[PDB]
RNA sequence: CCUCCUAAAGAGUAACGGAGGAGCACGAAGGUUGGCUAAUCCUGGUCGGACAUCAGGAGGUUAGUGCAAUGGCAUAAGCCA
RNA sequence: ACGACCAGGGCUACACACGUGCUACAAUGGCGCAUACAAAGAGAAGCGACCUCGCGAGAGCAAGCGGACCUCAUAAAGUGCGUCGUAGUCCGGAUUGGAGUCUGCAACUCGACUCCAUGAAGUCGGAAUCGCUAGUAAUCGUGGAUCAGAAUGCCACGGUG
RNA sequence: GCCCGGAUAGCUCAGUCGGUAGAGCAGGGGAUUGAAAAUCCCCGUGUCCUUGGUUCGAUUCCGAGUCCGGGCACCA
RNA sequence: CGCGGGGUUGAGCAGCCUGGUAGCUCGUCGGGCUCAUAACCCGAAGAUCGUCGGUUCAAAUCCGGCCCCCGCAACCA
RNA sequence: AAAAUGUUCU
């Protein structure tokens, strides 16, 4: 919710001022932070999969959608709508706390932590990345843990260029490189 | 959002060691004490220092002197 | 390795070698056989052959080289595999 | 129970517990103990917030966990660069240090295979 | 046929085959050297040696492309 | 018994002509109501790889149809509830 | 020249197989502090107290002693308290990175030891197989020789037993 | 739907008229042999096939069907 | 070129038998026993399952074709 | 119960 109301106020002025906008409209804003947890080794047991989904939803405050299979490969040893990884689509003001805790208390919480990729944008202005421990959210015990378990976090914005999104997420701080 | 099956949504004291007060909605239910936030955490300094190291003829020079 | 009291070694030879080398700045790699002898600031820029027992190996000398002895860039034996 | 990153085991006595943090042994414990002003007979339960803090700071003060990680490999990444003997070594995946390689060097060479 | 035959003989014989003064580099003898792939010089119209990390010297026959290529790199070498 | 072609643009049309299938399956895979739109490709991104899952863009039915082929199918006959 | 002198390299190589050792896998243990008890030796281009510096290997000054005198040299297991509580651990120390010390013209190939960091394998070992009948085995240390330096080897010595 | 044979430890098979797990073999260890067989000890591992029901629970005892073997009889 | 069967670790056989689990004996390799080789004991490696297409989620497995093999019938005048 | 053999000339 801070940060929304930030961006309002600040972030938007800022991107105003360095770009030169015609419109308020025109400026990027995040559409979706999309949470996704590809357990695939759930295949052995559902057990393991359930687990990820509950770290998920611990990590930000909604219950995942199990995503199956699309089509199947026996390179993996899986079939069409088996269940194969989770995501949890953040929108709103419960995204902008989830995004707010990522940047300002669990990125921080990254285990030899040296700043993000900037050149990992996509072309179309849309963020993501990946923290290889889970533990980083402090949501989540270490008691409670039994999986060195990840996710992958994917901020979706209106930008139309990478370099607008970039200059986004610096706006709302972000380390980069 | 669909009521009941989702989890408790609180907000939250967040507190680290260097007195950034930070309230936040979580699911955690009790109040956080942290190590690190962005206003803390290194990386500005910690980069600067990271970056400034190599060298082999300076080393040389004060092994030296001369 | 060797004291820091006692001062880095370099081969005589070859340290009045590199400085005529230094002073003329006429590149040309050097024959040496003192493998022995610590990689010095002045040294940086010169080609040295360094010896292998069988051959003179020429090593550019770079700047990361230098607290190396010259031999370290100068390996003897010429193993493969089996 | 966090210090310098990753967590520390909160029934583990402080020496041994501070242990776990990559790029502190047993005596730069110590060290960092005496820093602090606490005892190593005390345990991470039964140990205060501000306690904690001094504890992390004067840890701080030493190069460790991921930044010595990254100082050790980028060493590594420069005797292999300059392909001096110990950097041959390195890159070959046999003993460095001088040791024999006809016999015992199972550590470096990795598991026997044939 | 009998030419085939004959053919396969010689790729035999070849297989069975196969089973210090020559480069003095810049008027300094005995240097760790070997004959480069890319064009491989033996009286050829002048040489040139790209000293290299590993392996010493790399002869490449004057007037070559990858020669010109690490020239254009770094001429020192 | 079914599909195509042979078959000469209605139907039909032979050959020990050329190609493949069927001897079922499904109480949902049927009925209906509401919704949704594919294969593939690029860039990116925890383990994750040429190939699982997630972002967006290109793509525009190349896919799908419980199974052969043909003809169909976005109003979808495809896929969800 | 299959003789001789020199420099550098090699005898230390490493898919691998065997021998003999050491260290381990731990609680009859480790780690920490306190404290007791040896024997045998060696030593002048040597051994090198005390005092000072150095976390330490060691450095500086420097007596003493060709040594029942002085030095190497505080024996270690043990014992007494504390802690760890069966974990790949406060076991284990390999490995490797960094910083060093000494010796010696010289420690790159290729020395040892130190410090900090790193913390492999290994949780008692398949077939098979060796040693030992008493102060023996097992275990714990200590010295010597050669040696500038460099032993887990060898040769000795005692302790526990 | 005519009859009758067989469904458990890893495998091959015995067995109580209501309260429990037993053999030979295979697997683990040991004893033995100079070595290996054959021994010989010892442990071990099982919702007695699944599910309702009588009842205090019940391989045990009733209601509920596939698979292979032999014979006899039907079948437009 | 008409009918079947087969091609799999160096050899021989299983598996295919109705796709997703590579097994058995011999050999090989490394140990051990022995004085030494045998025999025996222990451990280990080894296979794009003729080849090429295809079907597929995926093939050793199902289907086609081709390569080699083994049966076989190739007749009545 | 089971235990085969030992390259030639000295
Ligand atoms: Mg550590
Ligand atoms: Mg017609
Ligand atoms: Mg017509
Ligand atoms: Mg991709
Ligand atoms: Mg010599
Ligand atoms: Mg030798
Ligand atoms: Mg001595
Ligand atoms: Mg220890
Ligand atoms: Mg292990
Ligand atoms: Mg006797
Ligand atoms: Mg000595
Ligand atoms: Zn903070
Ligand atoms: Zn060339």
């Amino acid at each position: 919710a801070k940060l929304h109301d930030y961006y309002k106020d600040e972030v938007v002025k800022k991107l105003m001022t360095e770009f030169n906008y015609n419109s308020v409209m025109q400026v990027p804003r995040v559409e979706k932070i999309t949470l996704n947890m590809g357990v695939g080794e759930a295949i052995a047991d559902k057990k393991l999969l359930d687990n990820a989904a509950a770290d998920l939803a611990a990590i930000s405050g909604q219950k995942p959608l199990i995503t199956k299979a699309r089509k199947s490969v026996a390179g993996f040893k899986i079939r069409q709508g088996y269940p194969i990884g989770c995501k949890v689509t953040l929108r709103g003001e419960r995204m902008w706390e989830f995004f707010e805790r990522l940047i300002t208390i669990a990125v921080p919480r990254i285990r030899d932590f040296r700043g993000l990729s900037a050149k990992s944008f996509d072309g179309r202005g849309n963020y993501s990345m990946g923290v290889r421990e889970q533990i980083i959210f402090p949501e989540i015990d270490y008691d409670k843990v039994d999986r060195v378990r990840g996710l992958d976090i994917t901020i979706t914005t209106t930008a139309k260029s990478d370099e607008e999104g970039r200059a986004l997420l610096a706006a709302f701080d972000f380390p980069f490189r | 959002m669909k009521k009941d099956i989702h989890p408790k949504y609180e907000e939250i004291t967040a507190s680290c060691s260097c007195g950034n007060v930070m309230k936040i909605r979580s699911t955690v239910g009790h109040d956080l004490n942290l190590d690190v936030c962005s206003k803390c955490h290194p990386f500005f300094t910690g980069k600067q220092r990271d970056v400034a190291t190599g060298g082999r003829v300076d080393r040389f020079n004060k092994r030296f002197n001369i | 390795p060797r004291s820091l009291k006692k001062g880095p070694f370099i081969d005589l030879h070859l340290l009045k070698k590199v400085e005529k080398a230094v002073e003329s700045g006429d590149k040309k790699p050097l024959r040496t056989w003192s493998r022995r002898s610590t990689i010095f600031p002045n040294m940086i820029g010169l080609t040295i052959a360094v010896h292998n027992g069988r051959q003179h190996v020429p090593v550019f000398v770079t700047d990361e080289m230098v607290g190396h002895k010259l031999g370290e860039f100068a390996p003897t034996r010429t193993y493969r595999g089996h | 129970a966090r210090i310098a990153g990753i967590n520390i085991p909160d029934h583990k006595h402080a020496v041994i517990a501070l242990t776990s943090i990559y790029g502190v042994g047993k005596t730069r414990s110590k060290a960092i103990l005496a820093a602090a002003g606490i005892a190593e007979d005390v345990k991470i339960s039964e140990l205060s917030e501000g306690q904690i803090d001094t504890l992390r700071d004067e840890v701080a003060k030493f190069v460790v966990e991921g930044d010595l990680r990254r100082e050790i490999s980028m060493s590594i990444k420069r005797l292999m660069d300059l392909g001096c003997y110990r950097g041959l070594r390195h890159r070959r995946g046999l003993p460095v240090r001088g040791q024999r390689t006809k016999t015992n060097a199972r550590t470096r060479k990795g598991p026997r295979k044939p | 046929a009998e030419e085939q035959d004959a053919a396969a003989l010689k790729q035999l014989q070849q297989k069975s085959y196969t089973p210090n003064g020559r480069v003095v580099v810049e008027g300094v003898g005995n240097l760790m050297h070997h004959i480069a792939r890319c064009c491989q010089p033996i009286p050829g119209d002048e040489i040139v040696g790209f000293i290299t990390q590993g392996r010493g010297i790399s002869v490449h026959r004057a007037d070559c492309e990858q020669l010109a290529e690490l020239r254009s790199h770094a001429p020192e070498r």
